[PDB]
RNA sequence: UAUCCGGUAAAGCGAAUGAUUAGAGGUCUUGGGGCCGAAACGAUCUCAACCUAUUCUCAAACUUUAAAUGGGUAAGAAGCC
RNA sequence: GAAACCUCCCGUGGAGCAGAAGGGCAAAAGCUCGCUUGAUCUUGAUUUUCAGUACGAAUACAGACCGUGAAAGCGGGGCCU
RNA sequence: GUCUACGGCCAUACCACCCUGAACGCGCCCGAUCUCGUCUGAUCUCGGAAGCUAAGCAGGGUCGGGCCUGGUUAGUACUUGGAUGGGAGACCGCCUGGGAAUACCGGGUGCUGUAGGCUU
């Protein structure tokens, strides 16, 4: 009989790190835009790495943060391609989880020889009512303690909500 | 090779440690500041013989090491290979200098010759713990070790238990209290203060 | 495991930030520029029209700063407004206007400049400001303390500021962030501004919801539907309130007495209680373990 | 030969004390100096506009001018053989009221109280101060218990 | 007699910075070498760095502390009311 | 993959602030944007080196003409040396 | 008793975890038509008032860390002035006045200004 300790999805994060720049990245930005229904953001590199073939302030990745119902919907699709399995290590100690998909057309998108097959990266910021405290301007705070989502608590939310297994190893 | 010990004796200059500024310093002769059975428990060595200094003088790394070997050799030969623990309690940190002559006194400022310990009046140089059997063997060890140092140093047997800060009269009771708790060579003094969950690990 | 970031050491070396900086209240960078006088002004005040919007309220205070703790010459709250006419929407821009306006009038009534400096009456919305009359006591002048509010176009603070300006305080301002001013053109309507002052932005939303879906309107404007505040009633309501403020701004409080004087709180546990309490925990541990 | 630089040797002088860095708390700014206020100068690291020179830190002097956010302040600086009263323009943040004068004003106020009264009475009162006189004649009762004997303690070597 | 200024002596390093000894404890890390292992955070040691309490010993160009001696002001008619 | 991008947590500054080092600095003095030319015109006063001359460097004002900000303000080069 | 708004001094006010919060507040909270701003109504801006003290916030708690303040350390370390004092030197003792700092052990754990609530 808890009032608002209702573990919800605060946001869903999606990022395609092509690590190229130019055209490949502009191509991958269309994929997220088709998926999420909003323009994404290009992130640039921190610093040059001659190994990976990247340069400082060169656009490496594209990403986006989905919120609300659309984030619930896209999360659902992402678990369907993963078949509602995760692991213990897929959850972070902070009570967030995430998982890859190897190819976006699995979610439900049409391939093109140009706009190819960008594998991508789901990550779910779980939260509660009254987490905003941390990130507002004026009278800020820290979210107590018996209110912070545990790893265990986030696993059981997944185990209930999306009927998942959380396989061991 | 190096200068006589005569010439670097009195604590004349400011302390000049190996640092950003003073560099290219040659490594100290003495390195291993303790030897014997150092992996021993507080209980199995309470004697604490000290060589105290009675001159505000500088001791050479060279003379420390030599004194350390001298004492340890005798301790081994006398009682036994694993029957003591000796602690040297003066590390050569002060860097000593040397203006060398093949220009004259123009631009004379030394290169680092060597390192040295500065020792105050009443400060301990070496210290030894072993058994109540073995008092005389330590004394002579420190006695022999005196001859490697310049100046003058008393040999003294402290009223502490081992190399602990606690008076040996009260050491055993304190353990019975659990004021004090063995911790390798040393002993952890527990007070009242800390949360009660610490107190529940003891008394249980 | 990792290196403990917050050691003894950490706390020994740690410096707190000021109390109100911790509480997330006072921008001391801005406070210094706002509040301190020029030393050659000496003890002449430096007033500021503080305005803060709470989740359910708008406060308007005039204050100068002394060393004991900045003194408050006058105040008006949005929760007073029921007296004057405003039943609902007390955090809305129109309410902000009333609340500011009311502060000016109440302030002016103290100094006897109620008859001099009527200020703007008809509510155009355009650039207005008070010229001090010669051979008369000059116009009161303070400055707007926005606080931590993101000072954008249409911010409710500037709703209050507009009010106190029309009320007859000379507070300097531009019209670059009254609601009306256009970013991609750079002119000011001052009929858009009037609408906002009169609550027509709210009335139209009310009319838009009722047209589309009854239930959402019923949900959105529940206290508006109770008290019977309708879209067509709205403009009149705020104009009545403006007049009533303008005719009597004086605050009378309530004569508070008949207090039982009882402790809701929990007082501080005395040394000796705390001293025993560990004593009992020590015993209780011992007697407990001497069994199993 | 040492460098003539303005800030040479103020590593410690202009350095906020331990756990008193950051915002210059506001009383400092908002307290009023008139003409002829006795004022002690004490440079501060946070505020670098209007800093006094390292020679006038510690030194007390009188205010002569008051601008918008600073105070002209005559202070006496010795130079080998000659003391030069000279006038410097310190920003408020480096300046306090010197209490040195207030204890004097307290005493003169107390004197004016004690001069008005004790005039109608007739009994004249000591207005001048007087240094601590020798401590008067008095008895000491060794009440019952006798004195406690103090033998000096025998030496022993601790270290 | 009031009142400011100070960062030297000393002291400190279970407080920062840097130095530095020892054992307790720790698969934190991970390793490189082993011994018993096909291999296994399996067992057993080990030495690397890191960390949890302790511990030895230091600083002209480090310091939480912090003297003595020391430098300002002030102690009235150019003042009070 | 030890290093690419994303996300949550801790983080008294252990980063950064052109350069030596010292000081100073966290809803900044750091970073990122928006608008800019106060690095403009003009009297004296003062500080620092000092002989208490110059130079340079700086501090407080004052008068113009601007900038920016809702405003209080800040700005006549570079946080200070 | 206690809160809100603006505060002064800035840890006796910080951090950690634990418990309790009547009324009024303060919040979280529900929305995006308009103002405003985002990749994203998360923040920011704006319009609300169905829920709830879970969190923030307050008050308390902990043989808590930390900070504050006493003791001890110690008349010890240091030190002004003195001697045709000692001592081969290094250094030390006395006279004359001044006098610290850890470890260790106690106690304390925000005070308060202006304006306005609530407990009628
Ligand atoms: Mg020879
Ligand atoms: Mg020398
Ligand atoms: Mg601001
Ligand atoms: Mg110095
Ligand atoms: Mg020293
Ligand atoms: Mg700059
Ligand atoms: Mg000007
Ligand atoms: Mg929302
Ligand atoms: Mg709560
Ligand atoms: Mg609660
Ligand atoms: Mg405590």
């Amino acid at each position: 009989e808890n009032p608002m300790r209702e573990l919800r999805i605060r946001k869903l994060c999606l990022n395609i790190c092509v690590g190229e720049s130019g055209d490949r990245l502009t191509r991958a930005a269309k994929v997220l835009e088709q998926l999420t229904g909003q323009t994404p953001v290009f992130s640039k590199a921190r610093y040059t790495v001659r190994s990976f073939g990247i340069r400082r302030n060169e656009k490496i990745a594209v990403h986006c943060t989905v919120r609300g119902a659309k984030a619930e919907e896209i999360l659902e699709k992402g678990l369907k391609v993963r078949e509602y399995e995760l692991r213990k290590n897929n959850f972070s100690d902070t009570g967030n989880f995430g998982f890859g998909i190897q190819e976006h057309i699995d979610l439900g998108i049409k391939y093109d020889p140009s706009i190819g097959i960008y594998g991508l990266d789901f990550y779910v910021v779980l939260g509660r009512p009254g987490f905003s405290i941390a990130d507002k301007k004026r009278r800020t705070g820290c979210i107590g303690a018996k209110h912070r989502i545990s790893k265990e608590e986030a696993m059981r939310w997944f185990q209930q909500k999306y009927d998942g297994i959380i396989l061991p190893g | 090779g190096r200068r006589p010990a005569r010439c670097y004796r009195y604590c004349k200059n400011k302390p000049y440690p190996k640092s950003r500024f003073c560099r290219g310093v040659p490594d100290a002769k003495i390195r291993i500041f303790d030897l014997g059975r150092k992996k021993a428990k507080v209980d199995e060595f309470p004697l604490c013989g000290h060589m105290v200094s009675d001159e505000y003088e500088q001791l050479s790394s060279e003379a420390l090491e030599a004194a350390r070997i001298c004492a340890n050799k005798y301790m081994v030969k006398s009682c036994g290979k694993d029957g003591f623990h000796i602690r040297v309690r003066l590390h050569p940190f002060h860097v000593i200098r040397i203006n060398k002559m093949l220009t004259g006194m123009r631009g004379a400022f030394g290169k680092p010759q060597g390192t040295v310990a500065r020792v105050h009046i009443g400060q301990v140089i070496m210290s030894i713990r072993t058994k109540l059997q073995n008092k005389e063997h330590v004394v002579e060890a420190l006695r022999r070790a005196k001859f490697k140092f310049p100046g003058r140093q008393k040999i003294h047997i402290s009223k502490k238990w081992g190399f602990t800060k606690f008076n040996a009269d009260e050491f055993e009771d304190m353990v019975a209290e659990k004021r004090l708790i063995p911790d390798g060579c040393g002993v952890k003094y527990i007070p009242n203060r800390g949360p009660l969950d610490k107190w529940r690990a003891l008394h249980s | 495991f990792v290196k403990v970031v917050k050691n003894k050491a950490y706390f020994k070396r740690y410096q707190v930030k000021f109390r109100r900086r911790r509480e997330g209240k006072t921008d001391y960078y801005a406070r210094k520029r706002l509040v301190i006088q020029d030393k050659n002004k000496y003890n002449t005040p430096k007033y500021r029209m503080i305005v803060r919007v709470t989740n359910r309220d708008i406060i308007c205070q005039i204050a100068y700063a002394r060393i004991e703790g900045d003194m408050i010459v006058c105040a008006a709250y949005a929760h007073e407004l029921p007296k004057y006419g405003v039943k609902v929407g007390l955090t809305n821009y129109a309410a902000a206007y009333c609340t500011g306006l009311l502060l000016a009038r109440r302030l002016l009534n103290r100094f006897g400049m109620d008859k001099i400096y009527e200020g703007q009456v008809e509510v155009t919305g355009d650039e207005y400001n008070v010229e001090s009359i010669d051979g008369q006591p000059g116009a009161f002048t303070c400055y707007l303390d926005a606080g931590l509010a993101r000072t954008t176009t249409g911010n409710k603070v500037f709703g209050a500021l507009k009010g106190a300006v029309d009320g007859g305080l000379s507070i300097p301002h531009s019209t670059k962030r009254f609601p009306g001013y256009d970013s991609e053109s750079k002119e000011f309507n001052a009929e858009v501004h009037r609408k906002h002052i009169m609550g027509q932005n709210v009335a139209d939303y009310m009319r838009y919801l009722m047209e589309e879906d009854e239930d959402a309107y019923k949900k959105q404007f529940s206290q508006y539907i109770k008290n019977n505040v309708t879209p067509d009633m709205m403009e009149e309501m705020y104009k009545k309130a403006h007049a009533a403020i303008r005719e009597n701004p004086v605050y009378e409080k309530k004569p508070k007495r008949e207090v039982k004087k009882k402790r809701w709180n929990r007082p501080k546990m005395s040394l000796a209680q705390k001293k025993d309490r560990v004593a009992q925990k020590k015993a209780s541990f011992l007697r407990a373990q001497e069994r199993a | 030969t040492n460098t003539k630089g303005k800030r040479r040797g103020t590593r410690y002088m202009f350095s906020r004390p331990f756990r008193k860095h950051g915002v210059v708390p506001l009383a400092t700014y908002m307290r009023i100096y008139k003409k002829g206020d006795i004022v002690d100068i004490k440079g501060m690291g946070t505020v670098q506009k209007g800093m006094p020179h390292k020679c006038y830190h510690g030194k007390t002097g009188r205010v002569y001018n008051v601008t918008q956010h600073a105070v002209g302040i005559v202070v006496n600086k010795q130079v080998k053989g000659k003391i030069l009263a000279k006038r410097i323009n310190v920003r408020i943040e480096h300046i306090k009221h010197s209490k040195s004068r207030d204890s004097f004003l307290k005493r003169v106020k107390e004197n004016d109280q004690k001069k008005k009264e004790a005039k109608e009475k007739g009994t004249w009162v000591q207005l001048k101060r007087q240094p601590a006189p020798p401590r008067e004649a008095h008895f000491v009762r060794t009440n019952g218990k006798e004195p406690e004997l103090l033998e000096p303690i025998p030496y022993e070597f601790m270290a």
